[PDB]
């Protein structure tokens, strides 16, 4: 297994740029997934002690980002290792 | 260990010896039956007491008999 | 002759005999209902 | 970096039970400290006196109670398992020193966890 | 390459072998000397790969036997339609779906059994049915008894054709092995031809018959006054009145102006407020979308024209560095073993029956199903049981594959071989997970029983004490509630009201509403996780150790089904793969019993019930699940004891058959324990004394009486245990829900 | 059967409703409904969501006894070979688990013997049978009078 | 007007994709160089791609 930690560098920029496309409107904004997700952490780390509720869409921006990131980086391992 | 005995009504068919998965039994020369051979149980230290030998014995009643005795690593069939 | 041998097999004759038996008992209770004594 | 063998046995090698140089007592002591410290947690927060003034005391005493049973268990194991006696852990003398280490460690570790929660309540 | 090749006039049609019991087996053909032979005849009758070594001859029996099964299914369906036509209140029920109880079984007046002809309404007396046939037939647009009669006759003609085809493809035109091994062709045809065209042609029925009939029924038109289905096809103006898109005809389909069919093909979600069923315009569109998917899917596999995938090439390509030769060999395994295929197919069909159970209660697909609580409870429970049995069967056939069909040459360093090579790691970890799940799921109930009994309600796992909120399930409910207009932009309403949003009522009765998950729901879900992991432990252990263990190194030679390898090695009772299936059945029974009890109680407590004019929900068991379902005592008292009231008070009423069957089923269950707890050695010795008495009176039979085999004792035991246990719940459920629902 | 009969006949006598026994005892639903189901109510309400009373111990014992009875079925229905094969994997796992594999059994763990499991199964069955009825016969009578 | 144009392009692209995509193309056809089986296969793909694209742009109010 060649490893090469640069797979993680491509996994971030590769997914983030693809996820930063402008969407329609609701429970996202129209900016994108990342722009909503990076805005969700900004207004949550502002109140560092008191964490999010189940009502908050942060939990959706977390799962759909990570389940997209983990998908893009796992398929990143197979590609670099198995040319 | 288990005790395996061969009684005189043994017809020397070899079926018990063929059935034994532990090689406990063997056929020995004997004038007592037409087959000219009798089952023997020389290696009963290896006998697990599965009674495949008795299942195979065609005589009524059995000519080979397994008396389950004191358990050992070998007789309990333990690979640990 | 082979069909008749089949119809003489245990389960067929048992089915037909117990059908006939059940029919007689059912029909006796249809015409003589609620017989608690002779 | 193999992961299965290299990182596994590399990590395991540095654990107090396996680490080269340690006397049975210091292996025990390190194992004790680690266990005593975390073992107080469930008793403090989920025990029958968790919503009383005795929440923390009850939690500490319970942990010491459990640790005593574990140490007695250790001693019984060693007595039964090791008829032979030597300085190494897997021996009558070594296992008793390990047990002594574990008990001191775990009572101290428990005590230390109790001290920090009182310090930073 | 893909060709039809058959042998002609391969088996003469003669009654000769009918008069020769056990002709099919070399061991049985000689006939009985003992009663064991009679059982063996039946146990072996369908074990075709034991009769002959020829894969061709096995395949041909299977294909022909399958037609026998379809023939029987057609007789059964025909029966259901004929009973609907002749002995039902279906026509009356169409005019009052909420008021009349569906009934399609009338009992004869004999020995007082006519008490079972219940006051169901619609001018008949009969047994209330829970199969949901009326809701199915109403969804299909059936309004009169002629339509049901003609379907029943059609069914008998299909049964006849299936019998002819079974006979024909065994006796006259038997396909060769190479015909059956056309898996690529079979999958193209089954995907595009069976599922694709099935769904397309059904969508056709829905758009042309179901839609117009149900729209007029839902508007309140008298079913007799509704135009017959063919009038909607003949007169397009009739159809255009109901769905204006029919003005534009098929021009919008060929021109890709598909939005014109927004009236007939919708994405409304939710339920009809009239019927409490899925919108049939949603269902018609679903079936169109599925049909396309399946017709497209069935172009995947290479047949006679170069294009398409080799399933062999696909399997062999899916090879990584952690899984050796990967899926190499599996194409050979699945083209040479019927049991391998039956293993997969039962796993998926069984798992499908369970998915169907969950989807059909929560998204009630049929009109007036949701508020027919007997039907809802019956359909969920039924499809759970069928699913459970199929999954255990998957275990049986996976293990039969391992004993009879597995070769190390085919499975060399492939995923199957590699699994066998760490069976100890697999089973040790699953064992551990079963102990972890059992202690931390069932332990919570025992903790709770103990704390409640000790007067320590504040020390319990409950919504009001130590809360275990199923926060992930709660979070998923929220996402599904927020879906319409958001992540499902064109969906007007939720897939299911089970997830959130509104309470749907039909009359006063609740069709569906949000199913709130709390501590009681968290706890029972971990029981389900637990009971499923253990069942998997038993069946998977059966498969991975089918051929050998450290205990029995030559287990494959002893076969799939054998009682033991004797009392030695400490005792080897129930080492066989068959005995794992035997044990798997009890755990499946355990697992699914708790599922259908969870369902029954949760739905009665928190979902089903009445909504007043004020608009206050009164549930059947008034929300007792949250505080009662967190202790075993609560299950015993507030579920079994409380809800058994209906079945045990049923004597002298139309539900008395359920009371009788409740006791009858308890009897059969208890009777099973005689077989499960005993051994044939006792029974053979008892029979010796009974045989002595017959010999004394010169009335001993030539067919020597034998105690059942060790294996048959177990088979009889588990069969009566399951029959008794399941039939008990059946009587309990139907008596309960027909009374209170 | 003997003790059920004694108890129901006496419950009916003591209540002054001999007619209940006389009419209900001639069919088995009468026994299930008018004896077992009817008299279970005080017992199973020994504790409930609303609180607990002096019958809580009989309610808890009752469930305990049903559990013990059912645990017996495991030993009576599932026989040795299943268990010995499972124990083999657990022995395998223990020896290959780091830290844990420093600890050694002195006695090789094996599945219970064929006869042992009959005895252990019968003891759970018998204990469950006795404690279940003890809790019922005491709590049903104590709860009623 | 846009529907025939997109459909012809999608069919022509699927035909071009087909020359590289299909295992062992014909090259015994005057201009397209695919056999009838492959022509039906590619045009079938071109229809699915065409219908899906058209419905994509129609849903987005582009055509
Ligand atoms: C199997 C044994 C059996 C026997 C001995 C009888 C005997 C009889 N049947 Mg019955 N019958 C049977 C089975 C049987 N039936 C079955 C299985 C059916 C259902 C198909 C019927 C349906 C039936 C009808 C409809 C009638 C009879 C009638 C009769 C009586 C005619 C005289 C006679 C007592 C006739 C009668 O006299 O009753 C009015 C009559 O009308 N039977
Ligand atoms: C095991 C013992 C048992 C006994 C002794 C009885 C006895 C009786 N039952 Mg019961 N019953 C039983 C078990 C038993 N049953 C079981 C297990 C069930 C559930 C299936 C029932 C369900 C049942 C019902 C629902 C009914 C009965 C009825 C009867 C009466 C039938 C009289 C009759 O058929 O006409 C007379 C029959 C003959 C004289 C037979 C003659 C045979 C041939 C033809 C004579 C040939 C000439 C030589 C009789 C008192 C009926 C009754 O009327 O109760 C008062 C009734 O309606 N039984
Ligand atoms: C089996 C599951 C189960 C669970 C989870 C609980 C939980 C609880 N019980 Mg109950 N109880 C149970 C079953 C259970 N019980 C049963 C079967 C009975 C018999 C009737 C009882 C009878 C009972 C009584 C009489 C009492 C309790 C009490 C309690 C509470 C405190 C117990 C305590 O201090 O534990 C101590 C726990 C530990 C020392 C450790 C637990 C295990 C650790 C956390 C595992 C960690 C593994 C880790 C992740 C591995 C990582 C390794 C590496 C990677 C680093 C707690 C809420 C008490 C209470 O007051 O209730 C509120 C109490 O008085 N229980
Ligand atoms: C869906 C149910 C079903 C189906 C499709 C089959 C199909 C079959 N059975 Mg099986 N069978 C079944 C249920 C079924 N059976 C059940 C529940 C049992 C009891 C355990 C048996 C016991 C059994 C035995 C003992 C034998 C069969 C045999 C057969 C085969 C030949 C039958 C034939 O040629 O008659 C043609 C059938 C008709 C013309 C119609 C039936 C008419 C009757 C009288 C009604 C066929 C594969 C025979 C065989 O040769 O298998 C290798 C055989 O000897 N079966
Ligand atoms: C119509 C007349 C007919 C005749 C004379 C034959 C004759 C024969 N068939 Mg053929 N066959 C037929 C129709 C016929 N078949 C049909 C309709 C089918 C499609 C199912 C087949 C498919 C078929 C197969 C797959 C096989 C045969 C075989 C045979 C031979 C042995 C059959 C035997 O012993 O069955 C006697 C068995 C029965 C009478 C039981 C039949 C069970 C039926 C199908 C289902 C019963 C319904 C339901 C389950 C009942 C439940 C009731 C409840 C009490 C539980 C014999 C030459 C076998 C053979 O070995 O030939 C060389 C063989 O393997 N046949
Ligand atoms: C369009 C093609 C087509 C269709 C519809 C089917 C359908 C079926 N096959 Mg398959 N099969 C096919 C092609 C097809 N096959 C090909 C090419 C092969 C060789 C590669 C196979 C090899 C095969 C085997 C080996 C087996 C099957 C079996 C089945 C049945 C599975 C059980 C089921 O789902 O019952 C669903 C039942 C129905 C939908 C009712 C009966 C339908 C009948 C048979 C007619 C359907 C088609 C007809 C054109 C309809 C006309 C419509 C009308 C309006 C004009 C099912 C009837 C199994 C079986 O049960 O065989 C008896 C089985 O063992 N098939
Ligand atoms: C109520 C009846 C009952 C109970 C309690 C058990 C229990 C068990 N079965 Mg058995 N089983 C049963 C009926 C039962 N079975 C029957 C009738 C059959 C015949 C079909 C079987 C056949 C069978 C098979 C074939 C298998 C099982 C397995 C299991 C184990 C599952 C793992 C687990 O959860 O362990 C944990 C224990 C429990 C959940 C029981 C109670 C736990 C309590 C509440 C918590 C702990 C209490 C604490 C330690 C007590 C201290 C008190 C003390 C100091 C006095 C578990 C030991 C499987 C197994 O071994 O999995 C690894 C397995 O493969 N069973
Ligand atoms: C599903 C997640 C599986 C993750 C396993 C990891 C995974 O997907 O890896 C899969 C990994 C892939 O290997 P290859 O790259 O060689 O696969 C090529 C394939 O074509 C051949 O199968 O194979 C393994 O290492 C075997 C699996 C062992 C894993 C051991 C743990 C198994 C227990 C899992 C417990 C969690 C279950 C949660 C269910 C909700
Ligand atoms: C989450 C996570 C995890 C886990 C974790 C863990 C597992 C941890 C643990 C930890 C621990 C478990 C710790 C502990 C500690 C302890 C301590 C810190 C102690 C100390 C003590 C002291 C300080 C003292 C003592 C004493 C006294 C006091 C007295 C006398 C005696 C003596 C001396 C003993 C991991 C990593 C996997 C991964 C990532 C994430
Ligand atoms: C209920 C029931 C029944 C009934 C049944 C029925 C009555 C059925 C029907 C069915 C049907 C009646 C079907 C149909 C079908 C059809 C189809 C499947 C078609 C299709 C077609 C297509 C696919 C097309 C194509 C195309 C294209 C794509 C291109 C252009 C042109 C066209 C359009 C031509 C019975 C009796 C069995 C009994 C049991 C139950
Ligand atoms: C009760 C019991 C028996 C005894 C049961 C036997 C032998 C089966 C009884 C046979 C029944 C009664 C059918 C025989 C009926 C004849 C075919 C006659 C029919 C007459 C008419 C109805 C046609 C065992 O042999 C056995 C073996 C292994 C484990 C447990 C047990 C077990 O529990
Ligand atoms: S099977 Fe019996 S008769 Fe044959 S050799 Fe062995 S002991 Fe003798
Ligand atoms: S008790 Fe029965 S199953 Fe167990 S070893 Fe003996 S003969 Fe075999």
């Amino acid at each position: 297994y060649p490893l090469n930690p640069a797979v993680i560098l491509i996994a971030i920029i590769g997914w983030s740029a693809a996820a930063a496309v402008p969407s329609n409107i609701p429970v996202l904004g129209g900016t994108g997934l990342t722009q909503a997700f990076l805005a969700s952490i900004q207004r949550l780390l502002a109140q560092y002690p008191t964490g999010p509720k189940l009502d908050d869409p942060f939990w959706f921006y977390l799962v759909v980002y990570h389940v997209g990131l983990f998908a893009l980086l796992i398929f990143g391992q197979i590609g670099y290792a198995g040319y | 260990a288990h005790t395996v005995k061969i009684y005189d009504n043994c017809i020397g068919c070899t079926q018990c010896v063929r059935a034994c998965p532990l090689d406990v039994l063997e056929m020995v020369p004997w004038d007592g039956c037409k087959a000219g051979q009798m089952a023997s149980a020389p290696r009963t230290e290896d006998c697990v007491g599965c009674k495949r030998c008795e299942t195979a014995c065609p005589t009524d009643f059995l000519s080979i008999r397994v008396y389950l005795g004191g358990e050992t690593t070998r007789s309990m069939g333990l690979a640990y | 002759m082979n069909l008749k041998k089949y119809l003489s097999t245990a389960p067929v004759v048992a089915t037909l005999w117990l059908f006939l038996t059940a029919g007689i008992l059912i029909e006796l209770n249809r015409f003589y209902p609620d017989s608690l004594f002779y | 970096p193999i992961n299965s063998s290299s990182l596994t046995r590399g990590y395991l090698a540095q654990l107090p039970i396996y680490r080269s140089g340690l006397s049975p007592f210091l292996r025990g002591l390190e194992i004790g400290m680690a266990h005593g410290y975390f073992l107080i947690g469930p008793f403090v927060e989920l025990g029958p006196l968790r919503n009383t003034e005795m929440k923390y005391l009850a939690g500490l005493l319970s942990a010491v109670g459990l640790v005593v049973i574990l140490t007695l268990g250790m001693l019984l194991y060693g007595y039964v398992s090791f008829t032979n006696d030597s300085q190494d852990v897997e021996s009558l003398e070594g296992w008793r020193q390990l047990a002594s280490g574990f008990l001191l460690g775990a009572v101290g570790g428990a005590g230390f966890a109790y001290l920090l929660i009182y310090s930073f309540i | 390459k893909v060709k039809v090749v058959v042998d002609r006039d391969v088996v003469a049609t003669s009654f000769e072998k009918w008069a020769k019991p056990g002709h099919f087996s070399r061991s049985l053909a000689k006939g009985p000397k003992t009663t064991t032979w009679i059982w063996n005849l039946h146990a072996d009758a369908h074990d075709f790969d034991s009769h002959t070594s020829s894969l061709e001859e096995v395949s041909r029996k299977i294909f022909s036997a399958h037609f026998g099964q379809l023939a029987i299914i057609f007789i059964w369906l025909s029966g259901m339609y004929f009973h609907g036509a002749r002995f039902s209140n279906y026509v009356a029920w169409l005019s009052n779906p909420t008021g009349i109880k569906p009934s399609a079984q009338v009992v004869w007046p004999i020995v007082g059994q006519q008490i079972l002809n219940a006051d169901v309404g619609g001018g008949i007396q009969g047994i209330q049915i829970t199969s949901g046939l009326f809701q199915l037939w109403r969804a299909s647009g059936i309004v009169n008894e002629l339509q049901l009669y003609v379907t029943a006759i059609g069914g008998l003609v299909m049964a006849g054709l299936m019998m002819f085809a079974g006979w024909f493809h065994y006796h006259k035109a038997a396909p060769k092995l190479e015909w059956f091994q056309n898996v690529e062709s079979m999958l193209n045809h089954h995907l595009a031809g069976l599922l694709g065209l099935g769904s397309l042609s059904w969508a056709g029925h829905q758009i042309h018959v179901s839609l117009p009939v149900n729209k007029l029924l839902d508007a309140g038109v008298a079913p007799s006054s509704i135009p017959l289905p063919h009038e909607f096809i003949l007169n397009r103006n009739l159809m255009a009145e109901l769905y204006p898109s029919f003005q534009q005809g098929l021009a919008p389909f060929f021109t890709l102006n598909w939005k014109q069919y927004s009236d007939i093909l919708t994405f409304k979600g939710g339920l009809s407020p009239v019927t409490g069923g899925l919108w049939l315009t949603d269902v018609a569109h679903h079936h169109l979308a599925i049909a396309v998917l399946f017709i497209v899917a069935g172009h995947m596999y290479r047949t006679n024209w170069g294009i398409g995938h080799s399933m062999k090439q696909l399997l062999e390509a899916h090879k990584g560095p952690l899984t050796g030769e990967g899926h190499k060999g599996l194409y050979e395994v699945l083209t040479t073993s019927w049991h391998a295929n039956l293993a997969i197919n039962l796993a998926m069909l069984g798992s499908l029956s369970i998915i169907v159970a969950h989807h059909m209660y929560s998204m009630p697909p049929y009109p007036y199903l949701a508020t027919d609580y007997p039907t809802q409870l019956s359909l969920f429970t039924h499809h759970m049981w069928i699913g459970g049995f199929c999954i255990v069967g998957a275990g049986a056939h996976a293990a039969i594959y391992m004993v009879r069909d597995y070769s190390p040459t085919v499975n060399y360093n492939n995923v199957l071989d590699r699994m066998i090579r760490h069976r100890d790691a697999i089973i040790s970890h699953l064992n551990w997970v079963c102990i972890f799940l059992g202690t931390h799921s069932f332990g919570l109930y025992i903790h709770n029983d103990t704390m409640r009994a000790l007067g320590r309600a504040q020390d319990m796992f409950s919504d009001t004490a130590i809360q275990l909120q199923p926060v992930l399930a709660q979070w998923i409910q929220q996402i599904h509630t927020l879906a319409p207009g958001n992540t499902a932009v064109n969906a007007l309403a939720t897939a299911s009201y089970a997830f959130g949003a509104d309470t749907v009522t039909v009359g006063s009765k609740i069709a569906m509403m949000p199913i709130k998950l709390g501590t009681a729901d968290f706890m029972v879900h971990h029981i389900h996780a637990f009971t499923i992991h253990v069942t998997v432990l038993i069946l998977l252990k059966g498969v991975l150790f089918a051929r050998n263990s450290r205990l029995i190194p030559d287990k494959a030679n002893l076969g799939f089904r054998f009682p033991c390898d004797g009392p030695g090695r400490g005792g080897t009772c129930q080492v066989s793969a068959w005995d794992h299936v035997f044990l798997g059945l009890f755990w499946m029974y355990n697992a699914l019993s708790v599922v259908i009890f969870h369902f029954s109680w949760k739905m009665q407590s928190d979902v089903w019930g009445t909504v007043s004019s004020n608009g206050t929900v009164s549930h059947i068991t008034g929300g007792n699940f949250a505080q009662s379902a967190i202790t075993i005592n609560g299950w015993l008292r507030d579920f079994l004891w409380a809800q058994a009231s209906q079945v045990i008070q049923s004597y002298g009423s139309s539900l008395s058959a359920y009371g009788l069957m409740f006791l009858g089923a308890h009897f059969v269950w208890a009777f099973s324990l005689m077989f499960l707890f005993s051994g044939r050695g006792y029974w053979q010795e008892l029979i010796e004394s009974i045989v002595w008495a017959h010999n004394k009176l010169k009335v001993a039979p030539s067919i020597a009486p034998r105690a059942l085999s060790i294996t048959q004792g177990r088979a009889v035991g588990v069969a009566h245990y399951l029959l008794g246990g399941i039939a008990t719940t059946w009587a309990f459920f139907l008596a309960r829900i027909i009374s209170v629902g | 059967w003997i003790t059920f009969y004694w108890h129901w006949k006496h419950l009916s006598l003591w209540q002054g409703n001999v007619a209940q026994f006389n009419e209900s005892s001639t069919y088995l639903m009468g026994w299930l409904r008018d004896y077992l189901w009817l008299n279970s109510s005080p017992l199973i309400n020994g504790y409930n969501p609303y609180g607990m009373n002096s019958l809580s111990v009989w309610a808890w014992m009752f469930l305990f006894a049903h559990l013990v009875w059912a645990t017996g079925f495991m030993f009576l229905i599932s026989w040795r070979g299943y268990w010995q094969e499972l124990i083999e994997t657990l022995a395998w796992a223990h020896e290959r688990t780091p830290l844990a594999n420093l600890i050694k059994w002195k006695d090789k763990p094996v599945a219970l013997s064929i006869v042992q499991a009959r005895l252990v199964g019968l003891v759970h069955f018998t204990v469950g049978y006795i404690l279940t009825y003890a809790a019922f016969v005491i709590a049903s009578t104590a709860g009623k009078f | 007007s846009s529907i025939p144009v997109i459909m012809v392009i999608s069919n022509l692209l699927a035909l071009a994709i087909g020359r590289y995509a299909i295992q062992n193309p014909s090259n015994e056809t005057p201009i397209i160089g695919l056999n009838l089986a492959q022509l039906v296969a590619t045009t079938s793909f071109g229809h699915i791609i065409g219908v899906a694209t058209i419905l994509g742009l129609s849903n987005m109010g582009i055509i």
